[PDB]
């Protein structure tokens, strides 16, 4: 009888939580290519000429 | 034979850029090889040494 609606008030409180999610990310560097260059005096002169 | 002449032409070319191969002759122990090089066509003749 001592406990009363005005005497005791019960309130339910919860904290907002973001939904857990699972994501997969893959990173792969730019493609690299092999280059072979041969330089000769005549070839340099020909471009220059 | 053409691969050797192209390599040979560059050897002549390195010493003087203006100079261009006119005629190349390689003499082996048993045979003589003569190659005439032009941009359009290349003439190669093998003649046994006398």
């Amino acid at each position: 009888t001592l406990r009363n609606k005005f005497n005791y008030n019960t309130r339910e409180c919860q904290t907002i939580n973001p939904s857990i999610r699972e994501r997969g990310v893959s990173t792969e560097p730019p493609p690299s290519d092999t280059i072979c260059g041969n330089i000769t005096q005549w070839e340099i002169f020909d471009a220059y000429y | 034979i053409p691969l050797l002449t192209k390599k040979a032409r560059s050897v002549v070319r390195d010493l003087d850029p203006t100079n261009d191969l006119v005629f190349l002759r390689i003499q082996t122990k048993l045979n003589e090889i003569m190659v005439a090089p032009d941009d359009e066509f290349s003439l190669i003749v093998i003649q046994t040494k006398g």
